[PDB]
């Protein structure tokens, strides 16, 4: 009973501005996992994940999309840097670690997910334990079978006087971390995460393009291509040995990501190209994109900042122009200096608010309003001065 | 020395002389400047170290190995290693290799050149060879082997560093 591609793209729109094709692309991958389960034993085997290769510049959404996709599917997700493994020509690390690290996080998941899908009940039963110490009220039998049956009476009033009111509280917590455990089955819990990894696992491989070629030198290309080679099994379907069991990569979804300015997807080794059936480009963001990113995402950094200041009893308000002026700032620095995509909004925005963020606790009760003026007052100088930019923004 | 490759119709050849010189004296007169490589699929010639070639032809044949057999690619991949590695970079020699597809020249300067009409003429006599190989290919119906050979003898006549000992290889397709 999964959502349709359009529905998936929609949820995604709630967090990422633009980059529609990449959404649709990552959307079809998800939907297909549903589509697979909907088949006959035979086909369920032959149908493999339609892995994706994202091509685009820095900080324009690649990872976020992968991360939000995984969240939407509640799938264990892991991000890994391809070049990491080229270091193996010294010591480095082995690629199987990706599936292992994936499993660890896939466990940390099932756990915290479970400990939570239980903490409530474990708290009620906890009461019946404490409430039991104060009074075993009722029991089998003890009084009337109807009117005199129900023991609650006193117990109830006792209960309330407790919830709202050794150490009952101290004791309960010890009972919470005693009843919750006695309710969790660590065996099915361990196999829990494994099913996840195998059925929904998502591996994001950044820098895949930094592992290609160029007649640069014999030694470096060999190591580079080595990581691709060592990546085949994970992508073609294999078995990895995990601290919590053995996992079949066969259905893990893979989203490889590359800028590909120096090297091209065609330079990738053949057995990998064939395992990256979907290719998608992501566009560089525009100042407009920045403005939207600043405020549209339903948990945008601007919405985030608002909340934090509210925590201090300070009402922050951003002006449209202020927002535009901020976006402009970030863009200018990216062009005047080094282009780092939307990441720059965070630095700029954050520098813009330093003074308020510090004084907030004292401004308690005021109505601060970040407007075009305020922005220019705080950023222009920095922006203008390039050298300063490289250190401060 | 003088190596001359010609390609006409379904034939392409590489002919070379056999003189090896030292100072002003002839060291050897029957040096084998041409040979077959990659399961006789590739024919090559060398101007220079009778061993440096050995090392080179093999590595080249190592390129054609896991590169399907794309003559051009494996050729540029060789000059690449050639101009880099201190080992390879050390040896000097002119390489002339052909094949069904196309013939070209490889040098230490990591250079991969393909003359006009796949006509190659390296070595101290290359110019003479070419001038004659031209006059023929231009005004004659003679085969790739007849021109390469006749052009090679003409060179030997003019070049003090080339003799009339031939070593020819051919490729038909």
């Amino acid at each position: 009973s999964e959502m349709t591609p359009r529905e998936i793209v929609s949820e995604l729109d709630k967090h990422i501005i633009g980059q529609d094709n990449a959404k649709r692309s990552v959307a079809i991958a998800l939907r297909n996992r549903w589509r697979r389960m909907q088949l006959n034993e035979e086909l369920r085997h032959e149908v493999t994940p339609k892995n994706i290769l994202m091509i685009g510049p820095t900080g324009v959404g690649k990872t976020e999309i992968a991360r939000r996709l995984a969240k939407l599917a509640n799938a264990p997700f892991i991000k890994v840097e391809a070049t990491k493994f080229t270091e193996v020509g010294y010591v480095g690390k082995e690629v199987d670690s990706i599936i292992r690290d994936l499993t660890d996080a896939a466990v940390k998941m099932v756990r915290v997910q479970a400990i939570e899908k239980n903490r409530y009940r474990a708290e009620e039963l906890a009461e019946e334990r404490i409430l039991d110490v104060l009074i075993p009220p009722a029991k089998n039998n003890w009084g009337q079978t109807e009117q005199q049956q129900e023991p609650s009476a006193a117990r109830q009033a006792f209960r309330k006087k407790l919830r709202e009111g050794l150490k009952i509280k101290d004791a309960m917590k010890l009972l919470i971390e005693e009843e919750a455990a006695k309710l969790v089955n660590p065996e099915e819990l361990k196999q829990d995460a494994i099913d996840a990894v195998e059925q929904h696992g998502i591996v994001f491989i950044d820098e895949i393009d930094k592992i290609c070629k160029r007649g640069e030198s014999s030694g470096p290309d060999v190591s580079r291509e080595g990581v691709q080679r060592d990546l085949l099994p994970l992508v073609e379907g294999c078995t990895v040995s995990t601290k919590h069991g053995m996992v079949k990569t066969d259905h893990i979804l893979f989203i490889a990501s590359g800028a590909f300015q120096i090297a091209k997807p065609s330079d990738l080794i053949p057995e990998l190209q064939g395992r990256l059936p979907i290719r998608v480009e992501l566009q560089a963001l525009t100042t407009s994109d920045f403005e939207r990113i600043l405020t549209e995402p339903n948990a945008s950094i601007t919405v985030q900042y608002k909340a934090l200041m509210a925590t201090e009893g300070v009402n922050i308000e951003f002006t449209d122009s202020g927002i535009k002026r901020i976006a402009e700032a970030a863009w200018q620095v990216n062009e005047s200096t080094e282009n780092i995509g939307a990441r720059r909004l965070h630095t700029v925005l954050e520098r813009l608010m330093e003074e308020i963020s510090y004084d907030a606790s004292d401004l308690s009760g005021q109505n601060i309003t970040i407007d075009a003026d305020y922005v220019s007052k705080h950023l222009d100088a920095l922006v203008a001065d390039e050298d300063l930019s490289r250190f401060i923004l | 020395t003088t190596i001359v490759s010609v390609r006409r119709n379904g034939h392409v050849v590489i002919a070379g002389d056999g003189q090896a010189t030292l100072g002003n004296t002839v060291m050897k007169g029957n040096v084998k400047k041409v040979r077959r490589l990659y399961n006789d699929k590739v024919i090559a010639g060398f101007a220079g170290g009778t061993a440096d070639a050995f090392t080179l032809f093999e590595l080249f044949e190592r390129k054609l190995e896991m590169h399907q057999g794309h003559l051009v690619k494996a050729a540029v991949e060789l000059a690449k290693d050639w101009r880099t590695d201190r080992m390879l970079r050390k040896l000097e020699a002119l390489l002339a290799v052909a094949d069904e597809t196309a013939s070209l020249i490889i040098t230490g300067n990591g250079d991969v050149v393909q003359p006009e009409n796949d006509l190659i003429a390296i070595g101290s006599g290359g110019p003479y060879a070419q001038a004659a190989a031209r006059a023929l290919l231009e005004n004659t119906e003679l085969s790739a082997r007849e021109i390469a050979e006749k052009a090679l003898d003409i060179a030997g006549d003019i070049c003090i560093y080339t003799n009339h000992f031939h070593t020819i290889e051919e490729l038909s397709y």
